[PDB]
């Protein structure tokens, strides 16, 4: 209370409070119709004038009379927009962007039309992306949910039924207030699922309260009548079985069907068949990644239309709008507030931003999409996913097991925390009987927790994929910078062009560039230019300096040639995005028709360039990836050669990586060259990742969905293939028990070039780059 | 075992601020100034025990130390603290 | 293109008076470790750094910025000016001793 | 060209204009020149450069690779900048 001591030094008393009030700054301080969205042009301002002027470019003022600009305006709702003139606006907020609009539209528009120099591919994706933007701004109009109702007085208007409206690709911040006469008009449908929505008959305070007295589940050997839908497979069917099995025990699992299986199909009948059966139709969540949303928000309004499924998804407004709108079915009461919708579907963001605001609901269900973010103990989502109080969990996703057994411990543990352990991580140089027993054991203990059914087990008409492994020599460059980089050598390094500060931390970062290109080092192209092409840089011997640097770039030339020669179209998939580069500068010189997709790239032009590629009519050959981009949700269908250039530590990323092309419904044999540096630290890699993959073939691929005898030596066949190194017409597009199948693509097939300086770049190619490049002094450019 | 003076610095603010906390960096802030004027006064009691050709370090070398380095009233106030310090260590 | 356009100097004295009430660092860390970088990989090479020894090295920085910064304007203020120029820093350094 | 350099020279530039306001406007400065960014920017990698070079003779001395946050704060300390909150 009182203190014990005090301060005998007279000091005047010090006012301390560095709280301030502008208040005496509210002279020069204080003492919603205006231009939003431009969407359009039209070339007629009025009426039709005449064919004459229609060279030259226009001004700014030129265009003030002679367009008519589609306005969304502030505070609207896309469907008030107004075919407007720039005497026809007067002076609104908002001009400058009309100013914007019409200066790079207008100018940058007749600037490409006008110029010679545009060849067609350009013009061509130029309107591709002027479509698919006019387009996304008509699908604004169409609404897409009725939030709420009201009667609202306008100026001696009485009372008016007002809709709170949200649109199709807008978010709950655009949801805007409209007449119900035109929302009736327009689509009547979401007016009679708001209806249906109001009365509706489920809701989560009518759930029913078991409480470990569950029903017994009869095996449902057809599709329920709930779950309207199209129609639901047999394994479909058999995973509805499973899952509801496993509720009815009051259990947790993992559905680790591969993609393409329709996993979301089968979680959504599910909580169908939750709500509609055992009438536990509470508040549900489903976490999903960002990209895959959209195909989880369609599959819901297709199969479960009855269904009140909200989406979690915005900014501080649009989720405020979603909490004070649509959470409650009294929102404006204070003590208990009963929750209105039946499914949330939200993303792992919104989770770790909004966990104050969701954690605290008794939730019903919890659904986790692509589970092995969630392997992890130690991550925030873990957390945050972790404290929830949830009913029952459940974990949908691909690859359970990925790198080690404590990712499946953590995912078993955010399932069951308490009655599975594990404490012994498997190791590859034991191979004795305990060993086994104990694998048998983490067999007989999941094995009704993890639902698995692979691509060939169903849809018996996929044809199969065949990886070859490549191993090729280094090259003098590499093998000098191997050596350089092994032996330490920073006076070495950093002879040639001044260094530029090389960074010796990681080691083996530095290792692997080595075994991937010279030229990933900074100042390493101009010493094999001045070195072999006496740094002329004439445009021919730049490629070959680009081949030759590196020994996996003969063999991908040759590749290259060989896939161009038949009738194949290959991606490319790199786990840099620098030797991304290298590789498109080697096809910008080269001469051939290539799409990217990385990191870098935004999802509009990763749409365009996969859209590009997939078309039947593409001129494109080959489709780079950066290895871990893009999610699982890439289409990759039209291509056939998969070349994976940098292997992965996780073998599940290059899993995926083969995956892309070899989806449901491919149409060829799907072949895969893994490029590999022969003496280098990729055998490691490999090696790891060969591991990674007897790991996930034991514990994963064993325990699926008078062999009990054969297996104490097969386990032991497979853990000797674990603790044996791999390392001790053959760029054929073709080939002519599963233990055995196992055996295979992991066999190393060592590739000798021995290919000089002289020998690439042939007659026809040397005659087409030095015509072009002659060419091009006579043009200029 | 980080060897700080975290716990007699609390003690301090108890007898002055009874119903005051502290948070982590402030308690790093004052064992850092602590540590700064003990090393202060310290090499200043050295340099003055070297000048007068003296092997010891007695309480006249801290307290001019004190007089030397502490400004105005808080030389005068550290002096007499120190001073009836040492007589109440003294008798007793 | 809207109305009640404040006078200019108002606005500063208002970033005057916030930016000398909070404690936060003004610079963003990731520039600030990538110049921190730069300049010593001229030193030595293979350097590694702890996240608190560039913590104390933006803490040191901007309080020296902050003070030379006051310094200037006191230059400033004393050639009958509200503007600071690099000569207002040029004089702060050199009586300081820096130029000097 | 695709292909280019990994290391990055315009670190300088990290420090932007509304830093070096912000800066000033902790400073108390209500109205700043154009030429001033450019000098604070050297200003700055002058006094940077002067401590890192005795944190970095500091951790040479130990035998070490890593710059701690003790060496920084002995550098700081032995030019008479003494800064409190990390030497504990």
């Amino acid at each position: 209370k009182i203190p014990t001591r005090f301060s005998n030094r007279q000091n005047k008393t010090v006012n301390y409070n560095i709280d301030y009030s502008d208040d005496d700054l509210l002279e020069s301080e204080d003492d919603f119709h205006g231009i939003d969205i431009v969407i359009n042009h039209r070339l007629k301002t009025s009426l039709e004038e005449g064919k004459v002027l229609e060279k030259t470019v226009p001004d700014l003022n030129n265009c003030k009379e002679n367009y008519e600009f589609l306005i969304k305006w502030t505070d609207e709702s896309h469907l008030h927009n107004t075919w407007e003139t720039y005497e026809s606006i007067g002076q609104v907020r908002g001009l400058k962007r009309l100013d914007n609009y019409c200066k790079q539209f207008i100018i940058e528009d007749q600037q490409v039309r006008l110029d010679p120099y545009v060849t067609a591919e350009d013009i061509e994706i130029m309107d591709m992306e002027r479509e698919r933007r006019l387009d996304e701004f008509e699908e604004f109009h169409v609404p897409e949910r009725i939030i709420d109702s009201q009667r609202a007085s306008l100026e001696d208007g009485t009372s008016q039924l007002q809709y709170l409206v949200k649109w199709r690709r807008l978010n709950y911040d655009e949801a805007t207030w409209e007449n119900a006469t035109d929302i009736v008009k327009l689509a009547p449908e979401q007016v009679k699922h708001f209806q249906n929505r109001e009365n509706s008959k489920i809701l989560p305070q009518y759930s029913s309260n078991y409480t470990s007295q569950r029903p017994r589940f009869e095996k449902l050997s057809v599709q329920p009548p709930f779950i309207k839908g199209g129609e639901l497979r047999d394994f479909q069917l058999t995973g509805i079985n499973w899952m509801a099995f496993l509720w009815s025990k009051g259990d947790n699992g993992i559905l680790a069907d591969e993609m393409g299986l329709g996993k979301t199909v089968q979680t959504v009948a599910f909580i169908s068949w939750l709500i509609f059966a055992r009438r536990q139709n509470g508040p549900h969540i489903i976490v999903v990644p960002l990209s895959t949303m959209p195909a989880w928000l369609d599959t819901f309004e297709k199969w479960a239309p009855d269904l009140n499924c909200i989406c979690y998804m915005g900014n501080q407004k649009s989720r405020d709008t979603i909490r004070e709108y649509e959470f409650y079915t009294n929102p404006r009461a204070k003590g208990k507030k009963t929750m209105k919708f039946n499914v949330l579907l939200t993303t792992y963001e919104y989770i770790l931003k909004d966990r104050a605001e969701l954690g605290s609901i008794k939730w019903q269900f919890m659904a986790v999409d692509e589970a092995h973010r969630l392997k992890n103990a130690e991550s925030s989502l873990y957390e945050s996913l972790n404290s929830f109080k949830v009913a029952n969990r459940m974990l949908i996703t691909g690859t359970p097991l990925q790198n080690n057994i404590k990712e499946l411990a953590a995912l078993v543990n955010f399932l069951m925390p308490g009655r599975f352990t594990i404490d012994q991580e498997i190791d590859f140089e034991n191979q004795d009987e305990e060993q086994e027993e104990y694998i048998h054991d983490l067999h007989r203990r999941i094995q009704p927790f993890i639902l698995r059914r692979l691509k060939k087990d169903v849809e018996k008409s996929l044809p199969s994929k065949t990886e070859r492994i490549l191993r090729v020599e280094l090259s003098d460059v590499q093998t000098e910078y191997y050596k350089n980089i092994l032996t330490k050598n920073y006076s070495a390094l950093t002879a040639g062009a001044k260094g530029g500060h090389f960074s010796l931390l990681n080691i083996m970062n530095e290792l692997k560039k080595a075994s991937n290109h010279p030229y990933l080092f900074d100042n390493a192209e101009e010493r094999v230019l001045q070195k072999f092409g006496d740094g002329k840089m004439t445009r021919e011997n730049v490629l070959r300096g680009l081949i030759m640097s590196s020994g996996k770039m003969v063999l991908l030339d040759q590749l290259l040639t060989r896939l161009k020669k038949d009738g194949h179209r290959v991606l490319i998939f790199s786990q840099m995005v620098r030797m991304l580069d290298i590789l498109g500068d080697y096809l910008s010189i080269k001469g051939i028709n290539f799409q990217r997709l990385d990191g870098t790239v935004p999802s509009a032009q990763r749409r365009i360039s996969i859209d590009h590629f997939n078309s039947p009519d593409s001129n494109d050959f080959v489709f780079l990836l950066s290895t871990r981009a893009g999610g699982l949700g890439i289409n990759l269908m039209t291509a056939d050669t998969v070349v994976i250039f940098d292997s992965d530590w996780n073998p599940q990323a290059d899993l995926q990586a083969m995956a892309r092309a070899h989806r449901i419904g491919q149409k060829n044999h799907v072949m895969v060259y893994r490029l590999v540096s022969k003496d280098t630290v990729e055998e490691e890699v490999l090696e790891r990742a060969r591991k990674k993959m007897i790991l996930e073939y034991a514990i994963i691929s064993l325990g699926v969905t008078k062999k009990n005898e054969p297996n104490a030596g097969e386990l032991s066949a497979i853990l000797k293939f674990g603790a044996g190194n791999m390392f001790t017409d053959v760029l054929n597009h073709a080939e002519d028990l599963g233990g055995e199948e196992f055996l295979k693509q992991f066999e190393v097939t060592d590739y000798k070039a021995d290919i000089d300086w002289d020998d690439i770049i042939p007659e026809e190619e040397l005659k087409k780059l030095q015509d072009e490049e002659q060419k091009r002094k006579d043009e200029e450019y | 075992r980080k060897e700080s003076y975290a716990i007699y610095v609390y003690k301090v603010l108890k007898q002055v601020h009874p119903d005051t906390g502290i948070s982590c960096k402030a308690m790093s802030i004052m064992n850092s100034f602590v540590n700064d004027v003990f090393e202060r006064i310290a090499g200043e009691a050295s340099r003055l025990a070297h000048y007068n050709k003296r092997s010891t370090i007695t309480s006249r070398e801290i307290q001019t130390a004190v007089r030397l380095l502490l400004p105005g009233e808080l030389a005068k106030h550290a002096v007499s603290e120190g001073t009836k310090a040492v007589t109440k260590y003294t008798s007793a | 293109k809207k109305p009640h356009r404040y006078r200019p100097g108002t606005v500063a004295l208002r970033e005057i008076r916030r930016y000398q009430k909070s404690t936060e660092l003004l610079i963003r860390k990731l520039p600030f470790q990538r110049l921190v970088r730069e300049i010593a990989q001229d030193f030595k090479t293979d350097l590694r750094f702890q996240s608190s020894a560039v913590m104390a090295l933006q803490e040191a920085s901007e309080a020296y910025l902050v003070a030379l910064f006051e310094d200037t304007n006191l230059c400033a203020i004393h050639a009958k000016r509200v503007t600071i120029m690099p000569k207002d820093i040029q004089l702060a350094r050199r009586i300081r001793g820096e130029r000097a | 060209a695709k292909r280019h350099r990994k290391v990055l020279r315009d670190n300088i530039q990290g420090i932007t204009k509304p830093a070096i306001r912000r800066l000033a406007r902790r400073g108390g400065v209500k109205r700043i020149s154009g030429l001033i960014y450019e000098e604070t920017r050297g200003v700055l990698k002058v006094f940077l450069e002067n401590v890192i070079r005795d944190a970095v003779t500091y951790t040479e001395h130990a035998k070490r690779k890593t710059v701690t946050a003790m060496d920084v704060v002995y550098a700081l300390k032995r030019q008479g900048r003494t800064l409190y909150g990390f030497g504990g």
